[PDB]
């Protein structure tokens, strides 16, 4: 009997904390993948004002 | 003599009933911790 409902709880909060985890764990990843993106479009703005500035030149 | 004796009566036995209140209430404390170990 007491052993079943004692695993089962504790996998009660494995579950509860793992799902959780798994999706900070993603959260972060995204943020981190948003900010290099990001960085590598702004490499081609920066690309295009200096091939305008040597065309104004 | 009486002022004595009058205090000490009042105070031991206010003492002895909320000392042994707060006894029975450990020895409950401690019956609960020793069955949640299990879990």
């Amino acid at each position: 009997s007491q052993s079943q409902g004692i695993q089962q709880l504790l996998q009660a909060e494995k579950r509860a904390a793992e799902k959780v985890s798994e999706a900070r764990k993603r959260k972060n990843r995204r943020l981190k993948q948003a900010k290099e993106e990001a960085q590598a479009e702004i490499e081609q703005y920066r690309l295009q004002r200096e091939k305008e500035f040597k065309a104004k030149e | 003599n009486f002022e004595k004796i009058e205090n000490e009566l009042k105070e031991i036995n206010t003492n002895q009933e909320a000392l042994k209140r707060n006894f029975l209430e450990l020895t409950e404390l401690k019956f609960i911790l020793r069955k949640t170990q299990q879990f």
